[PDB]
């Protein structure tokens, strides 16, 4: 049952211990953001395509 | 988030006119366009259907269509004859004669342009369209050839957008033409490819109601409509009123449509009215039980014979929401086998508090792989005439091919196959 | 009406329950893969407990206890047994044991070992997993040094009691069956895992006499099945043995300190493994093993999660599975096992 | 000083930053016109008014418009309020790519004027449901974007978990993995809110028949106000977000700590003589009382913190922790130590006037790092599994420009998660 009691002002706190043991660019995001925009515009196109057919 | 109204043909325009009193009486609405409702939760979402006019007049967002002038000349007579844009009635002289060719090639061709002028000029002043949604019947000839073609036009001048339809699928028990099964053949096609959402509304289904259930011996297109307007109602609730599931069409496709060419809905509705029945107001479990059993359902299709893959329940009025969750909870756990285990949580619920008409309603949506009953109906139908090449010189002679009949033939048999192969899984 | 999956096929007690719940028109069995189902008889090992109960509306039941494992693992059972506060002092059926790793009481069995050489007093302990009887603590840790995992030193009975004829020891293995409401109940028929071999002290290595194994007596005891069919005799057999040969009644002798045993070790653990609090119900039919000595006295042996039944016992066990534990949760429409209970109210 | 600007995104994120902006004006005395009649100051400005550094984004109006003419729309600047015209659908792909994209950079700028009146940033609190297209979809890529234009500040999350009682879209366990995968690297401690607790929380606590947004948001409110307790008063346990890092994320990915909140009375019960330090203590080791649906009995800790509010001494604190280890299933993992951080508060509970909950004397939030959260990901990654099997709904997001690619290196990294909160767990 050890305790460590640390700082105190509206309250107080403390640690007790029962027992010892034993990132992507702004590139990188926008390319692949870029990437889904044209397989969008891709399928979009092939639709008025066949539409057009 | 404005909806882009059309009907077209006799059918389109016949349960059209209907769905837009019932919904105008709803949202306190005259027929002069004036609003002089008692509650603002009518004007909360109005914009959806309606659009804003001079003298704070509503006037619907709603193009009516045809090759005759009979059933639209019909409309502006009736009781909300006067609330339509005038403007926004288009039609030719030439009727269609029940003929899916003419309506799509021929007739239809000469006055599809003139529309797409009418829907342009709407979508323009739409701050943001969601989409559009289609009355009409596949049997017929304008609504079914027309309506198709209208769709396709549509869709390659808004492919972002979503297209729903209110399809009228024919009947023997109901039926003005032999070529039925051709019509609704070739526009189930079209309905295919071309849409996001169609709510099969099958005459059989309505007419077996009018008869079996409501003992209406010797129903008329007006007690079939009956049950059509309370159903297109209860149906477009949570688009027209302030609420947090399907809330818009895109939403709703997104839950009800896993899969793309699997997007047609079979309808219920409970209780089932008869045009000035008695007294009673049905209790949650009675509410809950009749619009998931197979006489309440507007496509003659066993539920039994199937499984659901999606379900939307809606109940109106004022109810106990712990008691509709119970009832909701207790349909699946008594029938777990119907709901395909693959789709977690696939019942969704929502209750409006205004009641259509009623004290309180329940309507019913589902995606249900029983709707191939209806498609193998149709198809039976349509191959006992073009096996023997039957009246096909009425489609030859406005330009059509055989070919044309044996891939929308093919592809419906195809769409037969999936909602089979969805229901062994 | 009741919807039922198996996912444990090697399971030859549930594959009889599966087959009565299927007798009757009120059970359909799902396939195994299917979370939509109110019954689940589950796999031995990584059961996903976490996804049971969570399906609205739906009653979720599962054959096992999540957490019986630290009482039914040799290691943990020897770690609940000296560490829980309703065994700790209470305890005197459970044999001397230490956890040895090859924690680690390796230490404190040294120490308990050489003070039972220095005193006089009997020193034969038995190493378990690969089973090691001796009386020398430098040939019992060698053994575990060899071998991987753990084994559990436990101190060796020495003087069981013997049937005779034949002189033959044999231990005892009860079925208790745990219900959705902490329910005990000890299954009515017991069965003896009889030696075939007579007993003799010292030795050790004839695994015929020291080793009460089914498996081991199959294999390598040539009079197996001698004395009785399989090496197993029953309750009715061995309360005729001990009310004619010891003049006393196996329900008072045995019986007993059995009983007494079984409510000690599922109450200390229920706290742990109680499912009042989750959203799903559980239950679990355990195999209590044990051991009688010359004294009459009942020593626990092991506890086992998944045991199996006797043929001519699974008729019974298995109905017994389906109506106190399956059909009280999951009615129909329209005493073989003694319910533990404390001696008050 | 020490900053900390709340994101909420979507109609969950929205909602919840209502509720605990609401109970935050209460706690500190502030009045919807932001009049007041320091520590707080890391989560409100002045003027000459105290003003929440917060954003609100919805691609949608309706819901932020209800903020725009509420009770605090007095209380926000117009520009913390961003709305767009069309939502994401309940569709991860359109929030994070197709309308993403189109809003992203509005509010990135938004989000800098905060950053510009901060002294000294700390980070974000982003708030956001795990089922909702902008939730899912919008949150994740905003976090990598916040990666990009804020390196090195904390951003702590507040994650509506799904539950069927309150869904609102079949796809919402697919959103959840997606969400989850692409913002793990981005977030450095999260704390899941399952709805479902939320809601059995409020049917058997308070009595409430069928539960409301309104009344899961105020309770949630109360544990997410406790939370942040140590941020807006002189406190001395988790005075900054990187101590939340350090005191419950051992690993990177395994930061998501499990909230256990006590007591939780319903507002007309009476029969209430104030319950007791270790009554309150008791209460955290019970499942009935956690936010996540799981049972940590069998689940091994990696942390454990009790944040203590009202009336408590620490004599009460030790007597209650020394009895509950020798009564409770605590079990910590072998490389740990076997102790807990305590932090008191001496501010009682504040409860909303006319509200669900009773006011109380002394409540406590614990906030543990057990294994048992894992079943969370278990549960959702097998309705994941049971849908994708099939492809079921898969084309609305393909429709969308996504790739099925995206769908299985999201569900590979939710294995991973799964096999590493196994690896801890034993
Ligand atoms: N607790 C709680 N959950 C909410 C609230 N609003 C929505 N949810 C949950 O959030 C999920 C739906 O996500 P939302 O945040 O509503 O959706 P969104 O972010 O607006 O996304 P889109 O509508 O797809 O653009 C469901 O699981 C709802 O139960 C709320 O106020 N409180
Ligand atoms: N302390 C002890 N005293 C006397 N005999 C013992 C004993 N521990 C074990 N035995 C004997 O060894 C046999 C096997 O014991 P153990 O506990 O290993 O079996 P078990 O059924 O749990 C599985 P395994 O096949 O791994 O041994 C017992 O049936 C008994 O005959
Ligand atoms: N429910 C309903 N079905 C109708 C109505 N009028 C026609 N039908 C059905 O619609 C088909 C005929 O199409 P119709 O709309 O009359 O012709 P069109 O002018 O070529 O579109 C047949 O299957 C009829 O049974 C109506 O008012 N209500
Ligand atoms: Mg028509
Ligand atoms: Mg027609
Ligand atoms: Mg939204």
């Amino acid at each position: 049952e050890v305790i460590e009691l640390n700082k105190c002002t509206s309250g107080q706190s403390w640690e007790v211990i029962l027992k010892p043991p034993s990132d992507p660019s702004l590139e990188e995001i926008q390319k692949k953001l870029e990437a889904a925009e044209e397989r969008r515009k891709y399928q979009e196109a092939e639709l008025l395509k066949h539409l057009a057919e | 988030r404005e909806i882009v109204h059309i009907q077209a043909g006799q059918c389109g325009n016949q349960i059209g006119a209907k769905f837009w009193e019932v919904i105008s009486d709803e949202h306190g609405i005259d027929p002069t366009g004036s609003y002089h409702g008692d509650s603002d939760l009518q004007l909360e979402r109005i914009n959806v259907y309606y659009n804003e006019a001079t003298g704070n007049k509503y006037v619907p967002r709603a193009i009516l269509v045809d090759l005759e002038p009979g059933t639209m000349d019909s409309v502006r007579s009736g009781p909300f004859g006067q609330i339509f844009r005038p403007d926004n009635f288009v039609f030719g002289q030439s009727g269609a004669g029940n003929n899916w060719a003419k309506g799509h090639y021929t007739e239809g061709a000469e006055l599809v342009d003139s529309v797409l002028d009418v829907v342009r000029k709407e979508s323009e002043s739409c701050d943001c369209l969601q989409g559009f949604q289609l009355t009409h019947s596949l049997g017929g000839g304008t609504g079914s050839g027309m309506g198709t073609l209208l769709i396709s036009k549509i869709r390659e001048e808004y492919p972002d957008r979503i297209m729903n339809t209110f399809s009228v699928m024919p009947s023997p028990k109901v039926s003005d033409t032999v070529v039925e099964p051709y019509n609704a053949t070739l526009s189930v096609h079209q309905l295919v490819e071309n849409t996001d959402e169609t709510y099969c509304i099958d005459n059989e289904a309505l007419y077996d109601i009018c008869f079996r259930t409501l003992k209406l011996t010797t129903p008329t297109y007006g007690d079939l409509n009956h049950l059509v307007s309370a159903t297109m109602s209860g149906v477009t609730t949570c688009l027209r009123f302030p609420g947090q599931l399907n809330a818009d069409l895109r939403k709703l496709a997104v839950n009800m449509v896993p899969f793309p060419r699997l997007h047609f809905f079979m309808p219920g509705f409970a209780p089932l009215t008869s045009r000035g029945s008695q007294y009673r107001a049905l209790t949650v479990p009675e509410l809950t039980q009749q619009m998931f059993d197979s006489k309440n359902m507007m496509a003659a299709c066993d539920p039994r014979h199937g499984r659901y893959l999606t379900v939307a329940a809606i109940f109106r009025g004022r109810m106990s929401m712990k008691e509709v969750d119970e009832q909701m909870l207790n349909v699946q756990n008594k029938n777990s086998s119907y709901f395909v285990e693959w789709i977690p949580n696939n019942v969704k619920t929502a209750v409006c508090d205004i009641p259509p008409g009623l004290k309180m309603s329940a309507t019913f949506i589902g995606n249900s792989t029983a709707i191939q009953e209806l498609f193998k109906r149709i198809s039976e139908q349509f191959t006992a005439m073009f096996r023997r090449k039957a009246f096909l010189h009425w489609y030859t002679g406005e330009g059509m091919d055989e070919m044309e009949f044996t891939e929308a033939e093919s592809n419906m048999n195809d769409l037969v196959s999936e909602y089979q192969q969805y229901q062994d899984a | 009406g009741y919807t039922f999956v198996v996912r444990d096929e090697n399971s030859s007690v549930y594959a009889e329950v599966s087959r009565l719940l299927l007798a009757t028109g009120h059970w359909k069995r799902l396939r195994r893969d299917n979370p939509r189902f109110n019954l689940m008889l589950g796999e031995r090992n990584r059961l996903p407990f976490g996804r049971l109960g969570h399906e609205p509306g739906l009653v979720q039941l599962v054959n096992y206890y999540r957490g019986a494992d630290k009482l039914c693992r040799k290691a943990s059972l020897v770690k609940l047994i000296k560490t829980s506060p309703e065994l700790a002092e209470s305890c005197t059926w459970f044999p001397e044991s230490y956890v040895i790793y090859p924690t680690d009481e390796r230490e404190f069995f040294l120490a308990s070992y050489n003070r039972k050489k220095e005193d006089g007093e009997g020193n034969v302990w038995i190493a378990k997993s690969g089973i090691l009887i001796s009386s020398e603590a430098s040939e019992l840790l060698d053994f575990i040094d060899n071998q991987g995992q753990v084994h559990v030193i436990q101190k060796y009975l020495e003087h069981p009691l013997l049937l005779e004829p034949g002189h033959r020891k044999f231990d005892i293995r009860s079925w208790v069956l745990v219900d959705h409401q902490y329910n005990i109940y000890l299954y009515r028929e017991g069965v003896l895992r009889t030696a075939s071999e007579p007993y003799h002290v010292d030795n050790f290595q004839d695994k015929t006499c020291h080793l009460t194994n089914h498996c081991i007596q199959k294999e390598y005891s040539k009079n197996y099945g001698k004395y009785e069919e399989g090496n197993e005799m029953f309750f009715k057999e061995f309360n005729q043995y001990l009310t004619s040969a010891l003049n006393i009644t196996l329900e008072s002798s045995i019986l007993l300190q059995i009983k007494h045993i079984i409510r000690n070790c599922l109450l200390s653990v229920e706290p742990a493994i109680s499912t009042k609090h989750l959203p799903y119900q559980s239950f679990q039919l355990f195999g209590f093993d044990f051991m009688v000595d010359e004294e009459l006295k009942v020593w626990l042996i092991e506890v086992n999660g998944a045991p199996a039944c006797a043929q001519k016992l699974y008729a019974e066990l298995c109905q017994g599975i389906v109506d106190i534990a399956i059909s009280s949760v999951f009615p129909p429409p329209d005493a073989a096992f003694i319910k533990l209970e404390n001696l008050y109210f | 000083m020490r900053e900390c600007i709340s994101i909420h995104v979507g109609q969950a994120g929205v909602q919840i930053g209502n509720a605990c902006w609401e109970l935050y004006c209460l706690e500190h005395g502030i009045q919807p016109d932001g009049q007041m009649p320091d520590s707080f100051n890391t989560f409100f400005s002045e003027t000459g008014k105290h003003v929440p550094r917060a954003v609100f984004v919805d691609l949608e109006p309706t819901v932020i418009d209800e903020v725009r003419t509420g009770t605090y729309r007095q209380l926000f600047h117009p520009e913390q309020l961003i709305t767009g015209k069309e939502d994401a659908a309940n569709n991860y792909a359109r929030g994070h790519y197709t309308i993403g994209k189109e809003i992203i950079d509005l509010v990135l700028d938004r989000i800098r004027k905060l950053a510009d009146q901060c002294t000294g940033l700390q980070g974000f609190l982003v708030f956001h449901s795990f089922g909702g297209g902008t939730g899912s979809g919008f949150t994740s890529l905003l976090m990598e974007r916040l990666s990009v234009d804020y390196g090195k500040k904390s951003k702590l999350e507040f994650s509506i978990y799904p539950a069927p009682q309150v869904s609102t879209a079949v796809v919402e366990p697919y959103n959840s993995i997606l969400t989850t995968h692409t913002t793990l690297e981005h977030s450095d401690c999260a704390f899941m809110v399952d709805n479902e607790a939320i809601y059995d929380i409020c049917r058997r606590n308070l009595d409430i028949e069928r539960p409301t947004y309104t009344n899961l948001n105020r309770l949630i409110s109360q544990i997410v106000s406790s939370i942040t307790a140590s941020l807006r008063f002189d406190g001395a346990l988790n005075v900054d977000l990187t101590e939340f890092q350090t005191n419950l994320v051992p690993y990177p990915r395994i930061h998501f700590p499990l909230a256990t909140y006590a007591p939780v009375i319903s507002a007309e019960k009476a029969y209430h003589e104030q319950l007791s330090v270790a009554e309150i203590t008791n209460a955290c080791f019970e499942p009935a009382n956690q936010m996540v649906k799981c049972d940590p009995r069998h689940g091994k800790y990696m942390a454990c913190c009790l944040l203590y509010r009202g009336d408590v001494v620490p004599k009460d604190v030790n007597a209650a922790i020394a009895t509950i280890k020798t009564k409770r299933s605590i079990q910590f993992v072998d490389w740990c130590p076997t102790g807990f951080k305590v932090g008191i508060n001496y501010q009682p509970p504040t409860v909303v006037p006319g509200g669900d909950l009773a006011k109380v004397q002394r409540a406590v939030c614990m906030l543990s790092n057990t294994t048992a959260i894992a079943e969370a990901w278990a549960r959702l990654d097998h309705k994941f599994d049971l849908m994708y099997a099939k492809r079921a709904f898969v084309h609305w997001y393909v429709g969308e420009g996504m790739e099925e690619g995206e769908f299985s290196e999201a569900r590979e990294d939710m294995a991973a998660l799964e096999k590493d909160y196994e690896e801890v767990g034993v």
